[PDB]
């Protein structure tokens, strides 16, 4: 299985932007337990959401996860300047975890 | 208060082995799994596997079956990953990242990463 994300997306401060996660095997299901992880400059990683829509404690409420159509999605509602970073999704396939290529989010 | 502190940079010869550490603190070590992830430029992130510090049960990426060995030491709240038969393909930054799995799943805290360079002794 191969996981695909948008290479790069551009948004503006305060706007709503949606990042997606694609599974090459078919539609993303709740059994894929989609995760979303954020990478900030200087190799600073933070987990945001797991199990599709479960936010880790302490993560800003503006980050939400869901399944939209055949993919898993990360919605950033009211993008902040500090949200500019690389976002990785990872899907579970019944024994192993596979990361997407990551999405570079630019916030104008 | 939660911290995942990984060992310092490593420089090793091709064909050798190396053991990386991830010292956990600020929480119940045995309550969260610990994943290991590999980062190489232009290659995003690559899952190595995870270990359940409660019993030391592991689940690996089949690609890393014969490469990585995950262990933990409960008393020192430290998770380890050994990488063997090193080649230039193993040169990367490695991270440990904890995961909650009781009722739901999610990553949260990640280590700062440890850089490994597989280099021939001139």
């Amino acid at each position: 299985a191969v996981v695909t994300q948008e290479s790069a997306l551009t948004t503006s401060p305060g706007e709503t932007v949606t990042l997606t996660c694609r599974s090459s095997t078919g539609a993303v299901t709740t059994s894929n337990y989609a995760n979303w992880v954020q990478e900030k400059p200087d190799h600073l990683f933070t987990g945001l959401i797991g199990g599709t829509n479960n936010r880790a404690p302490g993560v800003p409420a503006r980050f939400s996860g869901s399944l939209i159509g055949n993919k898993a999605a990360l919605t950033i509602t009211g993008a902040q300047t500090e949200d500019e970073a690389i976002y990785f999704c990872a899907l579970w396939y019944s024994n192993h975890l596979v990361f997407g290529g990551g999405t570079k989010l630019t916030v104008l | 208060e939660v911290q995942l502190q990984q060992s310092g940079a490593e420089l090793v010869k091709p064909g050798a082995s190396v053991k990386l550490s991830c010292k956990a603190s600020g929480y119940t070590f045995t309550s969260y799994w610990m994943h290991w992830v590999k980062q190489r430029p232009g290659r995003g992130l690559e899952w190595i596997g995870r270990i359940d510090p409660n019993g030391g049960g592991t689940k690996y990426n089949e690609k890393f079956k014969s490469k990585a060995t995950l262990t933990v030491d409960k008393p020192s709240s430290t998770a380890y990953m050994q990488l063997s038969s090193l080649t230039s393909e193993d040169s990367a930054v490695y991270y440990c990242a904890r995961m909650w799995y009781y009722g739901t799943y999610y990553f949260d805290y990640w280590g700062q990463g440890t850089t490994l360079t597989v280099s021939s002794a001139a």
